[PDB]
């Protein structure tokens, strides 16, 4: 069991969801270091069967300014997904602030 | 040319309890020199009560950003522009207090 905290990570993306930054919780959560995730876009990770909903969705922040992701699958560092979901805000465009909670262990 | 930023967490207060490290190159100060004191305290005194101000209504405002630009107290103490988009977050599985995500980003007044 984890507390609040250690489930939450934050990132910034480039308006084409290039990572420009993430905070190290990932690392405990997903395996990633921020540093190997710069510079790619969130859409690599993103399970298949969620690809269509996350357009929509980066459609849905991109017109509105903010949206709730609903949950979806990030394919995790050393194989297997993590269920998350993600609260984005755009920095105005400038860039795009996410807010991510994960909602599974590895699966 | 982009612009330089960085990430904060904030409690309601305004006290930083996250820093990203981006700070360096955005104000010259290492996180430490950041985490555990509050933003006012690196803030332009004409400017000070705005910020106050603008922290306790960021969490009035159903999770939409607040803007502010502020002079901000550079490690070399020399006041940069600074313009802090903020907003509130709370994890909606639970009822922990809100606290406050902001990006902050040397800008021209001009
Ligand atoms: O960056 N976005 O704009 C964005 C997301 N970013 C994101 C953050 C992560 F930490 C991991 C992944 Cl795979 C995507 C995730 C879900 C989203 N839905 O709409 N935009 C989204």
């Amino acid at each position: 069991f984890k507390g609040l905290d250690s489930k939450t990570f934050l990132s910034e993306h480039s308006m084409d969801m290039k990572f420009t930054y993430c905070d190290d919780r990932i690392t405990e959560l997903i395996g990633y270091h921020p540093e190997e995730l710069l510079g790619r876009s969130a859409y690599e990770f993103y399970h298949a069967l969620d690809s269509e909903n996350m357009t929509k969705s980066h459609q849905n922040l991109c017109t509105k300014g903010q949206v709730v992701s609903g949950q979806y699958r990030m394919l995790a560092k050393h194989g297997g997904y993590v269920w998350l979901e993600t609260q984005g805000t755009v920095i105005y465009p400038q860039c795009i602030m996410c807010v991510n909670y994960v909602l599974s262990e590895i699966e | 040319c982009q612009p330089t930023r960085f990430i904060s967490r904030h409690n309601i207060e305004g006290i930083f309890t996250f820093v990203d490290h981006r700070c360096v190159a955005t104000v010259g100060y290492q996180p430490q020199e950041l985490l555990g004191k509050n933003i006012v305290e690196f803030c332009h005194p004409e400017d000070q009560q705005l910020l106050r101000d603008s922290f306790q209504q960021v969490v009035k405002l159903k999770g939409q950003v607040l803007s502010v630009m502020f002079r901000f107290r550079s490690k070399n103490q020399e006041w940069l522009w600074m313009r802090t988009s903020s907003f509130t977050f709370q994890n909606p599985y639970s009822d922990e207090i809100e606290y406050i995500i902001c990006t902050n980003t040397n800008v021209k007044n001009s």
